[PDB]
């Protein structure tokens, strides 16, 4: 349906094979499957487009909010509150959007897993390295702040991650 | 449904059957004021015998301190009927 | 349970309690009716043989082993009548046991429905109210200075008297009593 | 007739008054918070051309 | 903020110029409208707090708190008037007066954005307690019990005091957005130590922690019924409040800090539970499960993470409704009985059948039966200490194993078995009571469907 | 309870959703990685003048 | 026979939870038609672009029409 981005929630082509039967026998599936499209899914459907044509009838939008962008704490000064405010804010929502992303990824990985059956561990290679990628990135961001969790804290823990790469780095190269 | 309103007359023909059923006294002269050991001349043993065949009959359990003094037809009857709240 | 105690039992009373008891649990041995006829002829000819003793000392001793051969002889499993204290409907009923003085807080709506059981009920409370200064009058005069040796309690002596303590034992809620 | 019930029943207004009371003494504290109205750096915004703040 | 604190103000004046038989109603009904009002808090925003002015702010962690005191308001009001009835009109409006200046301290205390102004109210909150607790106890222990709960407290936040305006004196505030921004490291020095000591010690009397958690055994048995409901339900949780609002300025002597404190928590839940097994006073019997309740609590705060913090809130909720619940319930049958032995009247469930289905229930969500709040917070917090050391689930699962088998015993013994037989005066359940079980344990259950709304600023 | 049920969204739980899923189609048709692990740019950072 | 059932008084209980059920449902059952009845006929709203040059009402922002109100 028209309601998500297909490319934001993917799934295969849906491959379904044509009914070949073989015997005589009545299909009792297919005696119940027109039973309930002529009992239940068509008063369904009746009572659905009449109350799509009452909503028709008062048309109103609402609208994502954009929000600008400010700078973050690596250019506030020390005792400037105003900017630190500010940046912490938007750090704030940059660390609620990258949970939702996480979300989605696990989202796609569970789908996977239900959809492909018995042979999940094989199709479902993708989305299992896509959510180790997201997964180790968010673990590097967010992991160990705690309670009391801040953008200063968080640029602290940057900071002294690039240091242990750097010396790695300086390490390599004397061989 | 379940087991009929048993009655006083229910319960001392119940006993008084068991009575005669018992080899030691004699049909004729039982009766149901007949005392145990004046009237039959039976022994305290005798008489635990009489009183555990009285609880395979009706089901129950009679306590040791009051199954003693029972020594009549009628105090069987007496006893079972306040225990299973019969008045008539 | 209706009788009341004593302060122990006589050599007879605990006899002939051993007798029942090796009686029962032996019937639980012995399923069946004849085999259990049988040895319980066995059991009373083991009892009789000793009937007439005289020797209180012997007497004893030889309880005393009856005794402690019934204990190793036992029935782990002994059968048990369903409402008795080890039975599978002991106390079955007792959460459906109320007791009468509830009725004394229904409401008037609830006591218009049975107008004559409680009519009823009003003349065995004036009864219960009547005479409750005689039964007290009779255990003070019955009874001696010290206090009551035993929990026996007397009867009406008088004609018009009603046997003291009386109501809670009269008033049982039922032995199935919904 | 209206004293009998106004005497016996006006303690009825003084949580509600007392309410309403509240949020006044709300709404002039707002105003003396206002020295960033419209200057942060997410929300500055043109105003519209009839509007004079972008919040009370 | 003050669209709250006027109305609640305004209780004073209209409780005293009542009628000597309308004080009850008029409390009852605007007290009910107030929680009305508070429920506007609830809507909370995903990344600040809400400033009200430079002296009231409200987060998503103060607002279910201030929900649950003004909602506790009309319940003490309902579960007192009965006790009360002999009282005299000057007495009757004293004590509604205390209840009135509890809720507004505590309103108060909740919202205060400068920590010496929370010090302040939090510490006015023994007042109108003390009051209560010893003016209208019962026995002769009450005024041991004042004492006990005065004292406890007061060593506890003296240090505190000297703290704070010694950190103001460094950092030049105390305001807790200022104390949030502008944080820096404790360093590790004997100094620092007893500046932590001095910070902690007071919130961990108030839990309490296990080992000076003795004034609550007397306090909340010897209190009436709505100064025992206040005690649980509220003033309890100030203690968990004030721990998490401070611990932001004590990292990271946090981390070897709180040793001493979780082997107290994760013993003493053991220690109380099973005191609850061999108690022959019911209300002593509920006030232990709180001790065993708040263990989990400070564990959740001490360890400082997120789960732990969502946990710790949706706890000190849950527990709040429910300990309230179960001393109303045992103060139902106190008024009958005249007594707090709990196998003085048995068998009650023949006797009161609807009273036993409150029992149950509060019975069911004191063992934390899913999917209520209380098995939330547990189970997050059970969590979260897994994540801490994988060996605290065996103490956490024998926790659980205990508190179930004290709850059912409180019910077995209650409910269940035969009825005594002398006792006569059981009469039907009044309206009342069964009302304020009901709005007991309503809440509860539809907090189930909206948990976030009692999750704290960490969702 | 009716009241608390209808409170809008100003957690900003249905926008977070809305940007990151915005962020996801965008990065995914670039061929971009879908985390970063450095929330902030390295060219704004001063490390300490050298490792040792 | 018949027989007296010997029971405590359950007048008051019954009563006290009749009068719980009227009263939740005296504003429940205007609230639950309300609700379906601003469902039904005013529906949510629909996501759209803001259109260039206009500023949306802060209760423009959410899609529920009893949350917008
Ligand atoms: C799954 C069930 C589906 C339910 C459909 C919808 C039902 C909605 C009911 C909501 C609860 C009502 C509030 C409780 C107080 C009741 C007031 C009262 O006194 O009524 C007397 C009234 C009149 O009887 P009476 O003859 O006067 O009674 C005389 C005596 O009192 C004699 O009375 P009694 O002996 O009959 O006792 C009352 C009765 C019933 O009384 C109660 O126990 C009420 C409290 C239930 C336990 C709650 C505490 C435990 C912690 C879990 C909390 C879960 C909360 C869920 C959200 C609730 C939101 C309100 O006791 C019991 O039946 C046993 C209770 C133990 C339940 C064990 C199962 C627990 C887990 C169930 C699943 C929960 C999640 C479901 C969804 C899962 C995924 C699909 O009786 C009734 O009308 C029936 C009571 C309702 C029973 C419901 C039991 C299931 C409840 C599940 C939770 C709600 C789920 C709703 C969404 C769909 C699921
Ligand atoms: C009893 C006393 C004891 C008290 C107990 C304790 C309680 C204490 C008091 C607590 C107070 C409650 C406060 C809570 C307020 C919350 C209300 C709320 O948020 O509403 C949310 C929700 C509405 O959501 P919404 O966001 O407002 O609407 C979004 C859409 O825009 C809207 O969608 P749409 O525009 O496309 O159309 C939907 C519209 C339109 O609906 C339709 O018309 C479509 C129907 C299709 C039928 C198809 C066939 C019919 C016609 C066919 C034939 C006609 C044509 C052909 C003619 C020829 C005939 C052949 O319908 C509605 O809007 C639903 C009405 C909402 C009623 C809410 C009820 C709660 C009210 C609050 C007060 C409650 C107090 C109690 C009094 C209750 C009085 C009732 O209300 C719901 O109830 C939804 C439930 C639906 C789930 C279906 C079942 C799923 C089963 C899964 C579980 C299975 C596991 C087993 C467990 C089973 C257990 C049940
Ligand atoms: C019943 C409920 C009561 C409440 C419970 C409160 C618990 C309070 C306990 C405080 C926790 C730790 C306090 C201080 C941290 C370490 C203490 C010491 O044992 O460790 C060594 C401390 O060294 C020596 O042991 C000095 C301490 C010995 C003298 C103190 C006596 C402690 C005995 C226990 C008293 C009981 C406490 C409660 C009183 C009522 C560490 O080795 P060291 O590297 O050298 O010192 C590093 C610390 N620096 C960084 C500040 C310098
Ligand atoms: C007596 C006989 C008993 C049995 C018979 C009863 C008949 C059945 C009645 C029971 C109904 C069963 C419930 C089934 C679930 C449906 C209800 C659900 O849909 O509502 C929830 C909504 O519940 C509310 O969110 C929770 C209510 C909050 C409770 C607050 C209590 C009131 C204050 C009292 C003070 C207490 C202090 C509390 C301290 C914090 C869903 O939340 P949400 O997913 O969003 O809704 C999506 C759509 N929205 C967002 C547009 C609205
Ligand atoms: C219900 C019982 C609860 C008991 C609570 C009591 C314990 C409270 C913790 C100690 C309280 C006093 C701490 C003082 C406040 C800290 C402020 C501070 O930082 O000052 C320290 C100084 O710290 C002290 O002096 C404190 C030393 C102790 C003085 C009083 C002794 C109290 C007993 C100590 C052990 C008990 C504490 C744990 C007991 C737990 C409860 C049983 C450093 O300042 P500067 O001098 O400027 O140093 C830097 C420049 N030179
Ligand atoms: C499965 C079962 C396990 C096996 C159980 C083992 C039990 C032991 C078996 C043998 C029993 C004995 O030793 S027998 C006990 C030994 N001692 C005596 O018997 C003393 C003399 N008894 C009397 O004088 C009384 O009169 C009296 C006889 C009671 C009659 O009284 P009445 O006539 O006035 O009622």
């Amino acid at each position: 349906p028209d309601s998500w981005d297909k490319d934001v929630y993917p799934e295969p082509p849906r491959r379904t094979p044509a009914p070949a039967p073989q015997t005589s026998l009545p299909n009792p599936v297919t005696y119940l499957t027109k039973i309930f499209d002529l009992l239940v899914d068509r008063p369904v459907t009746l009572a659905r487009e009449f109350i799509e044509q009452q909503h028709a009838k008062n048309r109103y939008y609402y609208y994502h909010r954009e929000f600008r962008r400010v700078p973050d704490i690596t250019e506030c000064e020390e005792k400037d509150i105003l900017c630190m405010f500010e940046a912490e804010m938007q750090w704030r929502r940059d660390y609620k959007v990258d949970q939702e992303i996480v979300n989605i990824i696990q989202e796609r990985l569970k789908a996977c897993q239900q959809r492909e059956g018995e042979s999940y561990r094989q199709n479902c290679a993708k989305e299992l390295e896509q959510f180790t990628q997201v997964s180790k990135a968010f673990q590097d961001r967010y992991s160990d702040l705690g309670a009391h969790y801040s953008a200063r804290k968080c640029l602290a823990k940057q900071k002294q991650r690039m240091l242990a790469e750097r010396k790695a780095a300086k390490e390599a190269a004397a061989a | 449904s379940d087991a009929p309103p048993l009655t006083l007359e229910a319960i001392k023909d119940r006993v008084l059957y068991v009575l005669k059923l018992y080899d030691k006294i004699d049909p004729e002269k039982l009766s149901v004021n007949s005392h145990f050991m004046k009237d039959l001349g039976l022994d305290s043993l005798d008489q635990v015998e009489i009183i555990m065949a009285m609880e395979d009959e009706f089901g129950f359990e009679i306590p040791d301190i009051d199954a003693e003094k029972l020594m009549c037809p009628q105090e069987i009857v007496d006893y079972i009927a306040d225990k299973k709240d019969v008045y008539e | 349970a209706f009788s009341a105690p004593a302060a122990y039992l006589t050599h007879q009373q605990k006899v002939l309690r051993l007798y029942k008891r090796a009686l029962r649990h032996l019937e639980s041995w012995c399923v069946h009716r004849d085999k259990y006829r049988y040895f319980a002829c066995l059991m009373r000819a083991r009892f009789d043989e000793h009937k007439n003793e005289k020797d209180m000392v012997k007497a004893t001793q030889l309880l005393r082993q009856a005794e402690e051969e019934f204990w190793y002889g036992q029935h782990p499993q002994p059968y048990i009548f369903p409402e008795s204290p080890g039975g599978t409907s002991y106390e079955r009923y007792e959460c459906y046991k109320v007791p009468e003085w509830c009725l004394d807080d229904w409401h008037p709506s609830e006591k218009a429905m049975y107008p004559d059981y409680f009519a009823k009920r009003e003349q065995w409370k004036r009864l219960r109210r009547e005479s409750w200064e005689r039964e007290v009058k009779q255990l003070q005069e019955e009874t001696p200075p010290g206090g009551p040796r035993t929990e026996a309690l007397p009867p009406a002596r008088k004609e018009g008297d009603l046997p003291p303590l009386w109501w809670h034992i009269v008033t049982r809620p039922r032995e199935r009593p919904m | 007739n209206v004293l009998q019930i106004v005497r016996d029943h006006w303690v009825h207004i003084l949580v509600p008054v007392g309410f309403v009371f509240g949020c006044y003494l709300d709404r002039r504290s707002d105003e003396k918070l206002t020295a960033f109205r419209n200057k942060s750096l997410l929300f500055k915004r043109e105003l519209r051309p009839n509007e004079e703040v972008t919040w009370k | 903020m003050l669209k709250i604190i006027i109305p609640t103000t305004m209780l004073l004046p209209m409780t005293w110029m009542s009628k000597h038989n309308m004080i009850w109603i008029n409390a009852t009904v605007h007290s009910l409208l107030i929680s009305l009002i508070s429920l506007s808090l609830l809507n909370q925003l995903g990344e600040n707090s809400l400033n009200f002015s430079l002296t009231f702010f409200s987060d998503s962690l103060s607002a279910p708190l201030l929900v649950l005191t003004t909602w506790l308001l009309p319940l003490m009001l309902m579960a007192s008037q009965s006790h009360l009835s002999k009282e005299t009109t000057t007495r009757k409006k004293l004590y509604i007066t205390m209840l009135i200046l509890l809720q507004l301290f505590l309103i108060m205390t909740f919202t205060a954005t400068e920590l010496i102004l929370f010090y302040i109210l939090f510490e006015a909150t023994l007042v109108p307690t003390l009051i209560i607790i010893t003016r209208w106890g019962n026995q002769t222990e009450r005024l041991n019990a004042g004492l006990y709960f005065l004292f406890y407290t007061l060593a506890g936040s003296l240090p505190l005091l000297v703290a704070l305006v010694y950190i103001q004196n460094t950092t030049g505030s105390l305001n807790f957005l200022i104390i949030h921004y502008w944080s820096h490291p404790l360093s590790n020095s004997w100094s620092n130590i007893f500046m932590w000591l001095a910070c902690i010690m007071a919130f961990m009397v108030k839990m309490p922690l296990y080992g000076l958690h003795l004034w609550l055994p007397k306090a909340h048995v010897e209190a009436p019924i709505a100064g025992s409901m206040v005690l649980a339900a509220v003033l309890l949780k100030l203690g968990g409040y004030g721990m998490m609002r401070i611990t932001t300025i004590l990292n990271p002597l946090t981390n070897y800090m709180a040793y001493p404190f979780l082997m107290l928590s994760m013993w003493g839940m053991i220690m109380t539970s099973s005191i609850c097994l061999r108690q022959t006073d019911l209300k002593s019997l509920i006030a232990y499960s709180s001790v065993s309740h708040m263990a989990l609590v400070i564990v959740a705060i001490m360890i400082q993470t997120p789960w732990s913090f969502m946990g710790a809130t949706a706890l000190m909720i849950a527990h709040g409704l429910t300990s309230s619940m179960l001393f109303c319930l045992a103060n139902t049958n106190y008024e009958r009985v005249h007594s707090r032995t709990m196998i003085l009247a048995r068998g009650l469930q023949t006797l009161l059948p609807l009273m036993a289905t409150w029992w149950l229930v509060a019975s069911l969500t004191n063992l934390a039966l899913p999917p209520s709040i209380n098995l939330i917070g547990e189970l997050f917090i059970i969590t979260a200490s897994f994540s801490w050391s994988n060996i605290t689930i065996i103490l956490m699962g024998m926790n659980m194993m205990i508190t179930a088998l004290y709850s059912l015993y409180m019910l077995i013994t209650t409910q269940r078995g035969k009825y005594t037989h002398h006792i006569n005066n059981i009469k039907p359940s009044f309206t009342r009571e069964n009302a304020l079980m009901a709005l007991h344990i309503l809440p509860l259950l539809l907090l189930t469907l909206n948990p976030k709304m009692i999750l704290g600023p960490l969702y | 309870s009716t009241f608390v049920a209808y409170l809008p969204d100003y957690r900003m739980q249905e926008w977070a959703r809305r940007e990151a899923e915005r962020l996801v189609k965008y990065r995914e048709a670039n061929g971009l990685p879908l985390m970063e692990s450095n929330c902030f740019d390295p060219n704004k950072i001063q490390l300490p003048e050298d490792e040792d | 026979k018949r027989l007296f059932i010997i029971k405590p008084s359950g007048f008051y209980d019954r009563r006290f939870l009749k009068l719980m059920r009227f009263y939740i449902l005296l504003t429940g059952i205007p609230v639950a038609i309300g609700i379906t009845l601003v469902n039904v006929f005013i529906g949510e709203a629909e996501l759209a672009d803001i259109p260039e040059g206009y500023v949306p009402e802060h209760w423009e922002y959410f899609k529920h029409p009893i949350s917008r109100w």
